[PDB]
Formats: structure tokens, C-alpha cells, sequence
């Protein structure tokens, strides 16, 4: 399989132990909006413009 | 440039003719931008005029050489999106506020949507149609009395109405059902009680000015030092604050001590309690033998869920040195300026203001009751709302069992889900959040090369590195004057609440004054005061009625002679052929007599006539 | 020797616009050179909206407890139909209730209300209606539109205005038909003639004479009704804070089409007509300018909501004392002499 | 911006300026010009004229 590459935005998760475990494209719907907009990946309950 | 005749024809194209109705660029002889045509027709261009311009210099209309047609420049749809979305689940509502669904569908979206409907405000998306429900609290408000509510599992989102008030309805009448109206009278009665929190002081944060800038090199205190002093506009401005602070702390604190005498023979340890009324939670320390903490079983439950504490803070700035972990921002921000002040008065002072003003009005000479006692006054201010005194006289360990089960309850309500806790949670989380964003305003570059000093001194040159820290001055200033307009619009706001606090204070827990809906529900009875994170805890005692009855009352009734007589808080009520009186708040009948009844000389048109009412 | 009763009016506000400003539409409309620069200056980004939230948060609260205090113990009964029952002791009550029970509609304000509102175009709903006649047709050559294109845009508020009348409804219901729970559990003849009293009068005239208060009391109202053909304070004031709000709102407009001591001030001509390495500074130039011009409004915003609060806690306290109750606070409700 | 930062300042402080004004105007009304039935108001406690 091959995919081409782009510079773009990323959200990286880090645990313990320094391993990536999660990541959004914050191009890619608005829920990753919202994520990239808080720095998170279970944002609070809210009105998001 | 980009106006006139002189082209160049390197990069060649085509003429094209010219569309309506859809937002294209366009490259009119030289003018470049984007928008939607219009054809017109327009009379004003003469023969050395193509373009038309407004007030603020921008084209909103032109007319072609090769066709003699004249059109308008309008732009097009420019706008964002509006998203709810709830703790856990997979995509967001959407609501495109005031576009209608087919323009978002053939327009400014490309994604086949199944759920979409016209609203009163726009297009909602992955939503549904249920107006026809309301609801009475909902976290995602949209405006205009709806908002969107969430169901567990087509889509969990609903689109229903808000309604958070409504009133009590009865199966009364309300004409006059045979010259007598029909109330309902309270037959049965409870005490019950409810917190308040208001909000009286807020943290004291000092700014160094010269260590949020310019922290420990050399040529950024000399360049610093050539804008001014720059840094005691803001030292005033955090002083003023301080000093507001402290002067509403002592203003609180007189208010609390304000004309209040008690006697030298009490211990705190074996007088603790009057007409079977318990206040041992309620009370600290007053006497000869007492430890450094004065604060009640209350005041220590509310500061055991609460870490940033008048002693929080100091306990967290003693932990930055040495120590074990390090790693607690507090330290990080007082490392570069950001600290805060304990204020004044410590916490204890103001706990045993509190005693000392809870205990004036528990024992003689009784300061904080005008001199009358504790059950006294109660019976007093409840006969004061309709209530006959003999129900009061003969049901007295009743009422202490209710205050007794009314503290229990406003004791054990803070443990699993408080009220009061919440607002102070709030300020907590405000001010850690102003704090977080003033620290990591210095992380930004504002157009240099990077944000910190340290490269910028050891790679470039002296005026390379003037110019690459001017700028980073200049942001970090208007930062600081951000901050404390902040803190001024926030400190402005404190003491119009500290203003109502203290006239709470001195109103409603000091003396009992005759203005109805101001200390409680319009049946208040009492209220006390305590101490609490950033203000005070105020506990309401109210009259709550629990079983009720239908009656027949009269508005006044007229005697012979063409007399007239009117009750007060109170109606007429008539049994087995007899007219008597009886309470407005307890369905109590008792005869007739002169304490109760306001005479007249007149009477009236509407008044029920009886003349057998033998009073003189 | 003779006396007569007469009316006033007065306004106090209570809420006001929520305005919503986006940094990345104003500053940069559609251009990557742009937000390439105001990348840079991510933290000046989420401050406005963080401020602009707070204060519609607040103003959402001073509406809940301005709905709070006008719906705070209020027992009606379920035989009230709002238009069979309009008016009691020869005194007429059509053009100040609107309309409660189970026969309603959309339609719930007063004839008063609606003379009100029939003269204030730049409502919640007025702005709603500008901005579905924004573009799409209905040509927007308005400036509210111009302003929505570039992200000054006011949203309406959380209770809408008829569930506002009917609370106001509701409010003067309570003291119009039994149970009387906004007049302690006294008829309104009573009251009145109650109120009357405690300013030294005695009861023979007001019993004698009620056919006269009623005649007065109409009179009154409909001086106070047929009085706004004329410029009276309360529509003065009205007008006066949407007057201010619209010119607020175009003098930072207005601020788009300064140079700061740039070429221009359109971005269009500087990346059309200057190279990026020169460029950049003449768009940093108005992206400072843009930034303080924003920070002076939020600035003004947040000094503005205090005063905006204060009026509103005064209204409640009104509310609380001068109409649902009768407080013995003199020289406060009215002029010495005020009965309700 | 000094000028900005002294009208700012200016603006900030006229609201507390109104706000002592009010409550002297709720004073004068209520203490001098007639005998209100409030207690800890105008004097303190023992408040006669
Ligand atoms: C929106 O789409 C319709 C249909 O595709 C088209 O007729 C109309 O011109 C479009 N509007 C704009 C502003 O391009
Ligand atoms: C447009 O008007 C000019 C001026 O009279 C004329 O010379 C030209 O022929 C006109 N163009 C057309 C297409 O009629
Ligand atoms: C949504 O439901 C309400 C109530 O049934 C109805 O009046 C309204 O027309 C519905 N909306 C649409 C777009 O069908
Ligand atoms: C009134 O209520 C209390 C509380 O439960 C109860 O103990 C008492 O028996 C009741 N009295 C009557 C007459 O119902
Ligand atoms: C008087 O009240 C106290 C407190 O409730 C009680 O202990 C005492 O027994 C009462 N006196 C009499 C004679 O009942
Ligand atoms: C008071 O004035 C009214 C209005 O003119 C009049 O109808 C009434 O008779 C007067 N009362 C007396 C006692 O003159
Ligand atoms: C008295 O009753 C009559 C009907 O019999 C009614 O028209 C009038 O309004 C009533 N007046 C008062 C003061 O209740």
C-alpha cells in the first residue's frame, strides 16, 4: 500500500512510557476539531463554535 | 497598479463571458477579488467613467467596453458552524444558524447528511424533531427557549423546547362561588433549610514586572529599561486591588462585630445547646482553653474539599524548595513573578467573628435579637406570617426536631453532590486558568525567531538581538495590561457582591427587618451566618406547609348600623352557622375579638351582611 | 380636600446584545499568508472568545434570575382561561395581560407589548430576520450583513421574549384573581384601599368612593397606553442603547480600513503587488492594529456589563419589593405617596 | 497606549463611582428625608435622626 504525505496538523498522545497510542487529524470532521481545540481526546459537554 | 490599460500579455488567457449568481474571481482589466454579479441597468456612467466606487474605496459595480452592460459586486456567504456535542459520543450535532437546509446541502456542503430539517433558527443537522417535549435543564443551550438534549440509545440527539420556571396550579375556582371565595388554608406545617453562598473576597496576585520580562539576562533589563518605568502603571493598579480587597475584608469583618457584647462566664464545652436545639456543628472556640483551629465541624468540611486555601497556597509556595517533587506549577509561576498574598485577616479570626455573632443570638442578653430569646423570636417571626399562637405554644419539640433534621440535612447535603461547593470550585478553576494562560503567554513567538532569550543571545548579533526582543517585550506588556484590565473588571464585580453581602449580613442575620422577599422565600424565618472559602455561608430557615384544605373565606364582612369590619392576615370562615375568624398561613378557628379585626364606619356594597355578630 | 391617582413609567434595563466576534474572520477573511502570521499569536486567539463566552454566561444568568424572581411563588388555578376573565372591580386589565391556560399559540404578548415592540426594529427578532435576509436573495447591501461576513455576529438570548410576556403575565395575574399570592392573600379593592390608608386617609372616603378610584385607576391606564404616539424616556432609552450598540459595532467595522502607517489596508494588494519577505511586515502591521482595536472592545464589554448587572439586580430588587409585595420602604417604589 | 491604558483605568473606576453614588442616593432617600423601619441601616443600631 502506498499513501502520499502533506503537511498538515497532528495530535499526538504520549503515555507512561512513552509510546504513541492515539492521534486525530484536525483536518479530518469536527469532532477532531473540538479535540485539537481542547488538546484532548474526551472534551467536556459543550456548545463549540 | 492592477488598474488601467497597459496589460501584459505573458501569461495569456481567454475572454470569457461573464456569470450571475455564483461567487467566481475575477480579473476585471486589472481588478482582482471574488464575489457574486448582478446585471443592472444603470444610467450614471458617462463616457469617461467604468467604475464605481463608495465611501471606503472598495468596487461595487462596473461596466464592460466590448458590451455596454452595467452589473454589482456583491460578496458572498462567509460564516462558521455552530456544534454540541456531548461527553461520550460519536459525531456532533450541527446547525447552520439562519441558512436553510437545501443552500448548506447544494452550496457550502458536500456530504450527503441523512438527518436535516428547517428550523426556527437554521438547518439542524444529526438531530430530531421533537419539539412537542420540554424539558427543564439542559447543559447545550441553542437560544430562542431550545436547546438539545441527549438519550442513550437513527441519532441521540433531540431537539426539544426549554422551560426551566413554572407556576403551581390548583382546582380552585376564581369567581365568587356564592358571595365567599375558595382558598386553601395550610393545615400542617415543617422548618426547613437552605444554603447560600456569596462570594466576598478573591486571591490577591502579585506581578513582578521586571521578572515576567527580562528574567535574569543583562541586555534585556537594559533594553527594558529604555521604555520607561512601563512596569508602575501596573504596581499601582495590583496595590488598588489589594487595598479594595483588604478594605472589604475589614468592612465584612465590622459588620460582623458591629455592636455585640456577650459574657465573660461562658466555656464553648458545656453551653452548647437552648430549648433542645443543637449548635454544636454551628460554633468554634470561645473561652480560656483552645487550640490554633476555632473552625466548626461545617466550616472543616467545607475546607477538606476545597486545596486552594488561604493555607493552601502557603503550604504550596513552602514546597517549591528542595523538597521531593518539584514538578507543581505553583512554584513554576512564582519563579517568574506570578505569586500569591495571604490576605490580612486569617481564617480563624474570621471563624470566631462568626461564633461570636451565631452566639449572640443564642444566649442572654440576647445582642443579636434586640433582647429577646432564641424560641421567643421564633414564635414571633412565625406568628408574624399568619400563624395563631396557640399551635405555636402547644407544638414547640416539634419545631426543635425540624431544625434538628433541618441542620442534619444541610450538613450531610455537602458530601456526595453540594451547591455551595460548586461556585467556589468555579473561582478556584477561573483564577488557575487566568494564571495557566498568563504562563504560557510567554511561550509565543510574536514574528521573532523563537521565544526564548537564551538562543536568541547566543545566535545573533547585539542588534539582531534587540530586534528580535523588542517585540517580545512589547507582547509580554500588553499581556500584563490584559491582565490587570481583567482584574480590575473582575474586582469591580467583587465588591458589587460584597456590597450585598454585607447588607445580607447585617439585614438578615443581626436583626430581622420587615422587607419581605429579600432574606428568603417570602416565608422566612431566620437566617444564620458562616464562614467559607472566599465568602460566607448564610443557612435560611423557612415556613414550608404540608397538607392543605378547601375553604370558604370572606373578604370583609359589615354589621348593623352601617358598620364595617376588616380582618388582617387573616379571612372569615363560617361553621355551624357562625362567622369566626381564622389564620392566613394555619387553619385555626377563634372567636371574633378587637386584636384581629380593623373597625370601620362604613358599609360596604360586597360586604356579607350578618347581623348577629355580638361585638362591640 | 379632592385627590385623583395618577401613573409614570419607567425602564430599567436588564440585558443586552450578545455580541460574538471571531479573531481568524476578522483579522485574516480568506487569505494563508495571513493566518500563517497570525499563527504566531495563537494566544491572543482564545482570549476574546473566552471573554466574550464569560459575559454571555453572565448575561444568561442575570436572565435566569430576572425569570427566577418574576416566576417565585406564584399558585394559579386551572379554571383561567385569560380571556373570559379579563377584568375585576370595574377595572379594566385587556391591554396589560397577554394570554395563559390551555388555548394558546405562538402569540402570547400584550396590546401594550405589542405598541412596544411595533417601534423597536433592532430586536432578537429583528436580528433575526436581518440575517435570513442576508444573502440568498433579499439583497444585503445592509451593514449587518457586511458585518457577519466578517465575524461580528449577535446571537439571540436563551429565553425568548414570549416566554418573557408570559411570565410578566403570570406576574399580574397572581394579583388579580384568587389565590392572591402576589398581594399576601388580599383582594386588589382591599389592598388598594389598604395602601391607601397608611398615608393618612381615612376609610369612610375610600369606601364611599370606589367607583371613582376604578374611573381613575382607567383613566390612568389609558393615558399610559395612548402616551408612546410621542417620544417619551422609556422608548428614548430603548432607542438610545441600540443606537449606541449599532455605532459600536460599525466604528469597529470601520477599523478594517485603517494603514496603521502600512501601503494599504486591504491584504489583497500588498500579496498582489509585494514579495512574502516584504510583505510580512506590512501584514503584521494591521494584524497588530486589528488585535488592539479588539481588545479596546472586549475591554469595553466587560466595563459595560457591570453597570448592565447593576441595573438589572435593581430591577429585581423592585421586582421583589415594589410589586409582588408591599414593602414599608418610603421615598423607594414611588414619590412619597405610591400605592402599588 | 498609555492613553488607551488611562481611559481604560478611567472607565474601569467611574463604575465604582456610580455604584457609591447610588447607594448615597439610597441613603439620602431613606434616612434623611424620611424614618425607615431598617435596622443597621443608616446609623448603627441606635440610629435616631
Ligand atoms: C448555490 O447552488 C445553486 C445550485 O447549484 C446555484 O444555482 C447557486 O448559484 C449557488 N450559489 C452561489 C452563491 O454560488
Ligand atoms: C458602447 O458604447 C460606445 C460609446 O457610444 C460605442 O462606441 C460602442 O459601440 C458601444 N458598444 C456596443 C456593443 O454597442
Ligand atoms: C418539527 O415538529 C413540530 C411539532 O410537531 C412541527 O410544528 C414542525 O413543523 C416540525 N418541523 C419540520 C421542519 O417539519
Ligand atoms: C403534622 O406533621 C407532623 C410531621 O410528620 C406529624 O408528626 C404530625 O402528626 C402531623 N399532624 C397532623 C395533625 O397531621
Ligand atoms: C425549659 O426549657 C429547657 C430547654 O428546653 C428544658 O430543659 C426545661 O425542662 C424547661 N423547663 C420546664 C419546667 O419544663
Ligand atoms: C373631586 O374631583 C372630581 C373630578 O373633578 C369630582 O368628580 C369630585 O366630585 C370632586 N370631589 C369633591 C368632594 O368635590
Ligand atoms: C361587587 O360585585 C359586583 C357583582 O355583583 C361586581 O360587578 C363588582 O365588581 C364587585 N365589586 C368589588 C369591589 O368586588
Amino acid at each position: 500500500w502506498v499513501t502520499p504525505l502533506s503537511r498538515r496538523q497532528y495530535l499526538l498522545n504520549f503515555d507512561e512510557h512513552g509510546v504513541i497510542t492515539n492521534a486525530v487529524d484536525c483536518s479530518s470532521s469536527f469532532l477532531s476539531e473540538i479535540q485539537c481545540k481542547t488538546q484532548s481526546f474526551a472534551p467536556n459537554t459543550g456548545v463549540y463554535d | 497598479i492592477n488598474s488601467g490599460t497597459t496589460c501584459s500579455n505573458d501569461l495569456l488567457y481567454s475572454n470569457t463571458e461573464i456569470s450571475t449568481g455564483v461567487c467566481v474571481n475575477y480579473d476585471l482589466y486589472g481588478i482582482t477579488g471574488q464575489g457574486i454579479f448582478k446585471e443592472v441597468s444603470a444610467a450614471y456612467y458617462n463616457n469617461w467613467q467604468n467604475l464605481l466606487y463608495d465611501s471606503n474605496g472598495n468596487i461595487i459595480g462596473f461596466k464592460d467596453f466590448l458590451t455596454n452592460k452595467t452589473y454589482t459586486i456583491l460578496p458572498c456567504y462567509s460564516g462558521r458552524v455552530s456544534a454540541a456535542f456531548y461527553q461520550n459520543s460519536s459525531s456532533p450535532a450541527l446547525l447552520y444558524r439562519n441558512l436553510k437546509c437545501s443552500y448548506v446541502l447544494n452550496n457550502i456542503s458536500f456530504i450527503s447528511q441523512p438527518f436535516y430539517f428547517d428550523s426556527y433558527l437554521g438547518c439542524v443537522l444529526n438531530a430530531v424533531n421533537l419539539t412537542s417535549y420540554s424539558v427543564s435543564s439542559c447543559d447545550l443551550r441553542m437560544g430562542s427557549g431550545f436547546c438539545i438534549d441527549y438519550a442513550l440509545p437513527s441519532s441521540p440527539y433531540r431537539f426539544v423546547t426549554f422551560e426551566p420556571f413554572n407556576v403551581s396550579f390548583v382546582n380552585d375556582s376564581v369567581e365568587t362561588v356564592g358571595g365567599l371565595f375558595e382558598i386553601q388554608i395550610p393545615t400542617n406545617f415543617t422548618i426547613a433549610g437552605h444554603e447560600e453562598f456569596i462570594q466576598t473576597s478573591s486571591p490577591k496576585v502579585t506581578i513582578d514586572c521586571s521578572a515576567f520580562v527580562c528574567s535574569n539576562y543583562a541586555a534585556c533589563h537594559d533594553l527594558l529599561s529604555e521604555y520607561g518605568t512601563f512596569c508602575d502603571n501596573i504596581n499601582s493598579i495590583l496595590n488598588e486591588v489589594n487595598d479594595l480587597l483588604d478594605i472589604t475584608q475589614l468592612q465584612v469583618a465590622n459588620a460582623l462585630m458591629q455592636g455585640v457584647t456577650l459574657s465573660s462566664n461562658l466555656n464553648t464545652n458545656l453551653h452548647s445547646d437552648v430549648d433542645n436545639i443543637d449548635f454544636k456543628s454551628l460554633l468554634g472556640c470561645l473561652g480560656s482553653q483552645c487550640g490554633s483551629s476555632s473552625r466548626s465541624p461545617l466550616e472543616d468540611l467545607l475546607f477538606n474539599k476545597v486545596k486552594l486555601s488561604d493555607v493552601g497556597f502557603v503550604e504550596a509556595y513552602n514546597n517549591c524548595t528542595g523538597g521531593s517533587e518539584i514538578r507543581d506549577l505553583l512554584c513554576v509561576q512564582s519563579f517568574n513573578g506570578i505569586k500569591v498574598l495571604p490576605p490580612i485577616l486569617s481564617e480563624t479570626q474570621i471563624s470566631g467573628y462568626t461564633t461570636a455573632a451565631t452566639v449572640a443570638a443564642m444566649f442572654p442578653p440576647w445582642s443579636a435579637a434586640a433582647g429577646v430569646p432564641f424560641p421567643l423570636n421564633v414564635q414571633y417571626r412565625i406568628n408574624g406570617l399568619g400563624v395563631t399562637m396557640d399551635v405555636l405554644n402547644k407544638n414547640q419539640k416539634l419545631i426543635a426536631n425540624a431544625f434538628n433534621k433541618a441542620l442534619l440535612s444541610i450538613q450531610n447535603g455537602f458530601t456526595a453532590t453540594p451547591s455551595a461547593l460548586a461556585k467556589i470550585q468555579s473561582v478556584v478553576n477561573a483564577n488557575a486558568q487566568a494564571l495557566n494562560s498568563l504562563l504560557q503567554q510567554l511561550f509565543n513567538k510574536f514574528g521573532a525567531i523563537s521565544s526564548s532569550l537564551q538562543e536568541i543571545l547566543s545566535r545573533l548579533d547585539p542588534p539582531e538581538a534587540q530586534v528580535q526582543i523588542d517585540r517580545l517585550i512589547n507582547g509580554r506588556l500588553t499581556a500584563l495590561n490584559a491582565y490587570v484590565s481583567q482584574q480590575l473588571s473582575d474586582i469591580t464585580l467583587i465588591k458589587a457582591g460584597a456590597s450585598r453581602a454585607i447588607e445580607k449580613v447585617n439585614e438578615c442575620v443581626k436583626s430581622q427587618s420587615p422587607r419581605i422577599n429579600f432574606c428568603g422565600n417570602g416565608n422566612h424565618i431566620l437566617s444564620l451566618v458562616q464562614n467559607a472559602p472566599y465568602g460566607l455561608l448564610f443557612i435560611h430557615f423557612s415556613y414550608k406547609p404540608t397538607s392543605f384544605k378547601t375553604v370558604l373565606v370572606s373578604p370583609g364582612l359589615c354589621l348593623s348600623g352601617d358598620r364595617g369590619i376588616a380582618p388582617k392576615q387573616g379571612y372569615f370562615i363560617k361553621q355551624n352557622d357562625s362567622w369566626m375568624f381564622t389564620g392566613s398561613s394555619y387553619y385555626y378557628p377563634e372567636p371574633i375579638s378587637d386584636k384581629n379585626v380593623v373597625f370601620m364606619n362604613s358599609c360596604s356594597v360586597n360586604f356579607t351582611k350578618a347581623p348577629f355578630i355580638y361585638l362591640n
